[PDB]
């Protein structure tokens, strides 16, 4: 059951990563003041992984 | 109309270039511009 | 009676501020730039010191 958890658990983060991914594109260098671009930073915690 | 001038051309001014005189570290007087007791404080505008 | 005044705020080395003086006016003095000019950094220098 803990395996199975785990490989679930690990197939929806990929998944959810790479289509949060896709959508960090969506952005076009916005201007505001010295900010010149905003972006989505996504990564599984190796805290986590382990 | 002076101030609402002195403001426009001051945000033309400033986008020409820097003073180079800003990194000695020896302030600017307040030059007189005009009567009735206008003052301003700006380095020479010299590095394009 | 004659109370006193602050008369000017100096920074020095920081993000954009190498060395600037401000000249404090007695009664009103009114910073004005765009989004990020650092203005709140100034009102930070001062109150930090
Ligand atoms: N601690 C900090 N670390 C990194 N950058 C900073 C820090 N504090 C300020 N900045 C940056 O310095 C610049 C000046 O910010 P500041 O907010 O003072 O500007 P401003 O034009 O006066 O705007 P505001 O009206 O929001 O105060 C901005 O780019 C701000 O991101
Ligand atoms: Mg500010």
């Amino acid at each position: 059951s803990s395996k199975s958890v785990a490989n679930i658990i690990r197939k929806t983060i990929q998944r959810e990563q790479n289509r949060i991914r896709m959508l960090n594109q969506g952005l076009q260098a916005v201007s505001f003041g010295q900010v010149r671009g905003v972006r989505l930073n996504v990564n599984v915690r190796e805290s986590h992984a382990i | 109309r002076h101030f609402d001038v002195a403001r426009i051309l001051v945000d033309q001014a400033v986008r020409l270039g820097v003073a180079e005189a800003d990194f000695s570290g020896l302030p600017a007087e307040w030059l007189a511009i005009n009567d009735y007791g206008a003052k301003v404080q700006a380095h020479v505008i010299d590095t394009y | 009676i004659e109370r006193g005044k602050f008369r000017s705020l100096t920074l020095v080395n920081w993000n954009g501020f190498f060395a600037r003086t401000f000249d404090l006016d007695e009664l009103v003095t009114t910073l004005s730039g765009g989004n990020g000019a650092g203005k709140s950094t100034t009102m930070a220098a001062f109150v930090t010191a």
